[PDB]
RNA sequence: CGGAGCCUCGGUUGGCCUCGGAUAGCCGGUCCCCCGCCGGGGUCCGGUGCGGAGAGCCCUUCGUCCCGGGAAACGGGGCGGCCGGAAAGGGGGCCGCCCUCUCGCCCGUCACGCACCGCACGUUCGUGGGGAACCUGGCGCUAAACCAUUCGUAGACGACC
RNA sequence: UGGAAUGCGAGUGCCUAGUGGGCCACUUUUGGUAAGCAGAACUGGCGCUGCGGGAUGAACCGAACGCCGGGUUAAGGCGCC
């Protein structure tokens, strides 16, 4: 999977085809983190082929639809349980992200895992994302934003829009 | 029609890439006070880079070899000539259009010089990163005219301080004349305020 | 492979442009550095190599075996007639190079110095310095010369003096005198230029310039020996007798 | 990670009246004035409170390498206040086995002549920085006393003579000779 | 009694790294360095003005030494306000980095 | 020494982006370079917005960090930012730049014919002040 | 130094005549206060995405003819003395006069100017650089180098003294 | 009711040049420490082939070629060359 742009969160359900052995197979639901529904269905078949004895030709996806954030305006703390593949072995993580939505937090998770550990999106496997109150947070980079009277300046405003005034007289001010 | 560019606080290659394109595009660029050019990274890496550059010479005849220039203006000419197709006639015309000075001469001291913010040290580098002065690097590697340029620039900074004092006195005269005469020129003043020039 | 028995190299690369010298008179490449504590004086002189003889003197050095003994040593006689000062020149200090600012000659310049400015003195009409010497007996020319000296008071950093040798007293065949700049190292620029203007159109002997038991530098062109082989010039090892194409 | 805020205050005594122009600080009082320019460290200096009773140093959005740079400014300011109030009197001893090290002081604390070290006829003329005064005290045989305000200059002048009196091409574990720093204290007590 | 043409510097031809298509010319109009701002000059007429040795005829006056190669601004190029032009006769590469005149009278205002 | 601080309640001017040239309020701080951002009266919907586009100003109206748009609007109307913003020289030179951008050609001709005499009068008065200062000095 | 045509070479289509410098900090003043040969220090006061803004400043050319208002009366223009400039040096400032104006710029009346009848290289820096020759006048000018010969401090020949 | 889907006009007879030194590449694999080494299996290229890219380049990626104009991409890139 290519983590293209931002991720989306799909509630994908599926089951096996009806057989003369069992008439109605049970339904299996997952929360797939994917850009679009085609790769959501593909990654759903990947995880179902990992977990159960079920493949695409021996089964079916009953419904694949995007399910949205119930509070996109509130800023929350998502704890994501990671299972990634290193260059030497496979490892597990538990990493916190302060963000609005689940899809945005998982997008930031893919970007930051590829940042620090060079972990590719085909190696990264997400198993659980849970919204967490501010008391149960563990990471100090997330807990440092937990303040009612938070107050900080913007210390070094490195200016952009550099190549429209290419040849100017005055030196740029950067104290704001 | 001449880009008189300042050299203080400007990055070497980031300035040279901006200069060489405008030189190829038919603009007379004069980059001045090139000992104020500062190169990113600490001083010892840039010094050993230029010392490896000095060691790279022709074995059988170094007079035919690479001419390693020691002046900061000629180091800037070296990097712009590296950023030009100087084997071609348009590159030779570009090198003819380019004119680079150590210090700042009396043909160019009494001119308002330009500053490129896309190649400046405080813009493009983090403040915790180290930088190396090209003039100090050149005088340490064998350029003989740092103190002479320092005394001549001290003299012209005194002269430019006197000129800027005269300009401040003229600006005070202009503002006090406007404060006196604003009643009878309020008809000319209000029409620029409705068009957005003095608001 | 490598050289079996390592050997030091024949010759020096510090002297490798072994061409015939473009200049005949020995040019001073570096004058001594000035300081305002010392008074004004000349820092160079221009003599002529006369000959060679012995010397006999006492040796006064403690610790040696040769202490209080009568040694002989080779000496050079250099005939050094007093030179005539016929001009001055100031030097401004630029970031490109130490540039000559303004050269001011003298009024009465001798025919010995007049010989140097001509390649053929016989066919010449001897008409040099004629429009320049008219500036010394008029009102406007003295004002322009005073403005020139007053500009040299301000902007010149190094003041060199122009002196030529006195060739008529010498027993040489030639009559063309050698000219030379000598850097005056001394006090301030104003006192230096005043002393040079005082010493203008004057004789300078050798007792004013040098003294007894002074260590000095000798500049000059080597005795010419012509086109020579590598054995004669670089002093390499000769090949043995059995070589076909030369040894 | 980027820590949002780190700070540490310096409570100055009432004998001292500090001020600052930009980021360069000056400290004046009984002994003298001492300046230090902070243009390499890139922090916020708040001179808050009436009668300027404390100096605060902020660091906003800096990771561990610039968080390490916060307490060092406090330490340099406290050393400068200690140098202005009390001073720095470094006492140091001349240890020798056989040859008595002859130490004398020329130009009232500017130069130190060191003689008779391991029987060497070479003498060391070690020059202090101006501001540091070397002397020989009373009621002690082998003693050098360095007085001054700036701890940098006084301890650098101590290190100069400590590295001047060294034994070369020998076993320094057996040849325990030289002038070495013994006591690091102040000129007057408090 | 003034300038009635915008300043534009002829940079080069439509080219790859090791090929050039000299029928399409790349033009750098001064003052405009954005794709939203280069939409004004689309369709304007442009010409490289040069003077030669021999005299040529001039419409509305005496014959002079000046000559032109007329053209037409086709479409934008890049993202930094470069633009394209198709001319009837191809430009010489003597004019690399020289002034041509883009005009305003093919107007859309 | 810093004067402006990213605090819960600060009004900031947005430089670029979709809502360019608009006032907005900081409701909560999300990340190092992203903030929870709302403008009730200046028509900016509740959103996340980085600190690059917003330019923080000297206006702070008080509301809690999780307070909603009704309370932000009531604090905005109580603080009355829209009048003091137009009274500030910041927005006055912004609207001066807007008038210079929307300047017509006939308006520019009137500007030129005003500037000509307006500079001639300044030059005459500066010359009279120069000769008066010379007379007072001599 | 002070006129007309005529070849060649090209680009060009208004100038900005200047503080130093910082970036977790700048700019401009009065100076009640204090030192120096107007500068500096503290304090005070206004701005600080810069508006004592290069997101800017100056000039603006279609022209002339009459009258009235705003602006000017201390200004536009027309020959000699005195100063400032050297890193590769500025068509800068001050005193006047024997002569000419309320014309120059801003608002209004009043007409005129090949109105070349829709059609492109138009509009300047341009007395632009270089070479040929004619013009009118004034003030100034009366050369070296090389070959030849000689020397031998030099040298294959050249070159050099 | 031309007894699955899709696609394509097929079958057949003479005469016959050149070739019979090959090489490289994902995967499998023999000998060898290994080799730009020697020898194999499938398939594609070079040989026989230009073009854009890999700075350079018989084999790599893309893509195969009559002569041109407008547009658009692939592989690669978008500080300057
Ligand atoms: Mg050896
Ligand atoms: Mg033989
Ligand atoms: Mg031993
Ligand atoms: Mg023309
Ligand atoms: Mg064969
Ligand atoms: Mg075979
Ligand atoms: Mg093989
Ligand atoms: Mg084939
Ligand atoms: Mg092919
Ligand atoms: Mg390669
Ligand atoms: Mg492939
Ligand atoms: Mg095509
Ligand atoms: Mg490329």
């Amino acid at each position: 999977m290519k983590a293209s742009g931002t991720l989306r969160e799909y509630k994908v359900v599926g089951r096996c085809l009806p057989t003369p052995k069992c008439r109605t197979p049970p339904l299996y639901r997952m929360r797939i983190f994917a850009p679009n529904h085609v790769v959501a269905k593909s990654r759903f078949w990947y995880f179902v082929s990992q977990l159960k004895k079920m493949k695409k030709s021996s089964g079916e996806i009953v419904y694949c639809g995007q399910v949205f954030e119930k509070s996109p305006l509130r800023v929350k703390n998502f704890g994501i349980w990671l299972r990634y593949d290193s260059r030497s072995g496979t490892h597990n993580m538990y990493r916190e992200y302060r963000d609005l939505t689940t899809a945005g937090a998982v997008t930031q998770c893919y970007r930051d895992m590829g940042a620090r550990h060079r972990a590719r999106a085909h190696s990264i496997q997400i198993m659980k994302v849970e919204e967490i109150a501010a008391s149960k947070c563990r990471r100090p980079a997330v807990k440092q934003f937990h303040d009612s009277k938070i107050k900080f300046p913007l210390p070094h405003r490195v200016l952009r829009r550099q190549h429209k005034p290419r040849f100017t007289t005055k030196r740029p001010n950067t104290f704001f | 029609q001449v880009l008189v560019l300042d050299g203080r606080g400007h990055l070497l290659g980031r300035l040279a890439a901006i200069v060489a394109k405008q030189v190829l595009l038919g603009r007379k660029v004069v980059v001045v006070r090139c000992e104020g050019i500062n190169i990113s990274g600490n001083f010892y890496r840039n010094k050993l880079k230029y010392l490896a550059f000095l060691r790279k010479r022709m074995n059988t005849n170094p007079s035919r070899g690479p001419y390693h220039f020691r002046a900061p203006s000629r180091i800037f000419w070296r990097t712009v000539r590296g950023m030009l197709p100087h084997k071609t006639k348009r590159g030779q015309a570009a090198l003819d259009r380019l004119k680079v000075f150590d210090g700042i001469p009396p043909p160019y001291d009494k001119k308002k010089r330009m500053v490129v913010p896309a190649a400046l040290k405080v813009v493009r580098l983090k403040p915790t990163r180290k930088f190396a002065y090209l003039g100090r690097l050149a005088h340490e590697v064998g350029w003989k005219y740092q103190a002479v340029t320092a005394t001549l620039e001290e003299k012209r900074k005194e002269k430019a301080k006197i000129h800027y004092r005269k300009k401040k006195q003229l600006m005070r005269l202009r503002k006090q004349a406007e404060k006196n005469v604003e009643k009878k020129i309020s008809k000319f003043t209000d029409v620029l305020k409705t068009h957005g020039l003095l608001v | 492979s490598h050289r079996k028995f390592s050997a030091p190299r024949h010759g020096s690369l510090g002297f490798l442009p072994r061409k015939r010298s473009s200049r005949h008179r020995g040019k001073v490449k570096s004058f001594p550095k000035d300081d305002p504590s010392k008074p004004v004086h000349l820092t160079a002189f221009l003599g002529y190599k006369a000959g060679m003889t012995h010397i006999v003197r006492e040796v006064d050095r403690p610790g040696s075996k040769v202490n209080k003994k009568e040694v002989v040593e080779a000496v050079t006689i250099v005939e050094t007639p007093p030179m005539v000062v016929v001009g001055i020149v100031g030097y401004v200090e630029t970031p490109r190079g130490l540039r000559t600012f303004k050269t001011v000659f003298a009024e009465h310049i001798s025919d010995e110095c007049k010989r140097r400015f001509y390649k053929n003195w016989h066919k010449s009409k001897k008409k040099a310095f004629t429009k320049y010497c008219k500036k010394w007996q008029d009102d406007a020319g003295k004002r322009q010369l005073d403005k020139d000296f007053s500009s040299m008071k301000k902007y010149c950093q190094v003041i060199r003096v122009l002196a030529h040798t006195q060739m008529r007293l010498l027993p040489l065949r030639q009559k063309k005198a050698h000219l030379m700049e000598i850097q005056v190292n001394g006090g301030t620029v104003a006192e230096k230029l005043d002393w040079a203007r005082e010493r203008l159109e004057q004789q300078v002997p050798v007792s004013q310039v040098f003294g007894q038991d002074e260590m000095i530098d000798v500049i000059g062109v080597t005795k010419g020996k012509g086109y020579k082989g590598v054995t004669s010039r670089w002093h390499t090892k000769k090949l043995p007798r059995k070589t076909h194409r030369g040894l | 990670m980027k820590t949002i805020l780190s700070n540490q205050t310096v409570d100055i005594p009432e004998n001292v009246d500090i001020s600052l122009k930009g980021r360069t600080v000056i400290v004046k009082g009984p002994r003298g004035t001492l300046r230090r320019d902070f243009n390499h460290i890139n922090v916020e200096l708040s001179l808050l409170g009436k009668k300027k009773k404390r100096l605060r140093v902020d660091k906003w959005w800096g990771n561990r390498k610039e968080l390490a740079t916060v307490r060092t400014i406090c330490s340099h300011v406290q050393n400068m206040i200690k140098g202005v109030t009390l001073g720095f009197r470094y006492k140091m001893r001349s240890v020798y086995a056989h040859f008595p090290i002859n130490v004398v002081i020329q130009e009232n604390g500017s130069l130190v002549e060191i003689r008779n070290f391991l029987g060497e006829k070479y003498i060391r003329r070690v020059r202090m920085r101006p501001g540091v005064a070397c002397s020989v005290s009373q009621a002690q045989k082998d003693e050098l006393v360095l007085e001054g305000n700036d701890i940098e200059l006084v301890s650098n002048s101590a290190a100069l003579i400590q590295q001047a009196t060294t034994v070369k091409n020998k076993d320094i574990r057996k040849f325990l000779d030289g002038i070495y720093v013994s006591e690091k204290g102040t000129v007057q007590q408090a | 009694s003034g300038r009635l043409w915008c300043k534009a510097i002829f940079a080069g031809y439509k080219r790859g790294l090791r090929n050039q298509r000299e029928h399409t010319a790349l033009l750098k109009i001064e003052g405009v360095y954005a794709r939203d701002e280069t939409e004004f000059y689309l369709g304007k007429r442009c010409a490289y003005v040069y003077k030669a040795k021999n005299n040529t005829v001039t419409p509305g006056g005496k014959p002079n030494k000046t000559r032109v190669i007329w053209g037409k601004v086709t479409r934008a190029h890049g993202n930094s306000g470069m633009v394209r032009a198709k001319f009837r006769s191809n430009l010489p590469a003597k004019a690399i980095g020289h002034r041509i005149r883009v005009m305003l009278y093919p107007s859309r205002i | 020494v810093f004067r402006r601080f990213v605090e819960v309640g600060r009004v900031a001017y947005v430089s670029f982006g979709p809502h360019a040239g608009k006032l907005v309020a900081i409701v909560d701080v999300i990340d190092q370079n992203r903030a929870l951002v709302d403008g009730p009266c200046t028509r900016v919907r509740r959103q996340a917005m980085p600190f690059k586009c917003m330019q923080l100003t000297d206006f702070i109206l008080k509301f809690p960090h999780s307070a909603r748009q009704k309370y932000v609007r009531k604090a905005w109307e109580k603080a009355d930012i829209n009048t003091k913003w137009a009274a500030t020289r910041w927005a006055k030179k912004i609207e001066a730049r807007e008038r210079k951008a929307k300047m017509t050609d006939f308006d520019r001709y009137k500007v030129m014919k005003a500037k000509k005499m307006r500079n001639r009068i300044i030059k005459n008065e500066v010359k009279k002040l120069q000769r008066a200062a010379l007379l007072k000095a001599s």
